[PDB]
């Protein structure tokens, strides 16, 4: 926060790696959610057929 | 002393041919300096590749 210092390459690289890991985890969560969680079209169609 | 840095051995047992760079057997006291003095950061712009 207050740091007059100079950042090392290793610290920055490790933070970048974990940030990318978190981003990939979020992307995979979105992937396995959309294909198995969220749906509107066919649900609406089956609801209309039942009605 | 090793390449301009000071390493204090911290192994409880004698160590031979163990380089000062090893964090397990050495401490590597980071040289405290006057932080007020604006030491210039020489930055080599050498286009790295995010795997180094």
């Amino acid at each position: 926060n207050g740091s007059l210092l100079v950042p090392t390459q290793n610290a920055v690289y490790d933070k970048i790696v974990t940030v990318d890991a978190a981003i990939a985890t979020a992307n995979t969560n979105i992937t396995n959610l959309g294909t198995a969680k969220a749906d509107l079209s066919y649900v609406n169609t089956q609801l209309s057929a039942d009605q | 002393s090793y390449f301009g840095k000071n390493y204090i051995s911290k192994s409880l047992s004698p160590i031979i041919n163990i380089l000062p760079t090893v964090t397990d057997s050495w401490y590597e006291l980071v040289i405290t300096l006057p932080e007020s003095v604006s030491v210039i950061a020489t930055g080599s712009d050498t286009a790295y590749g995010t795997g180094w």
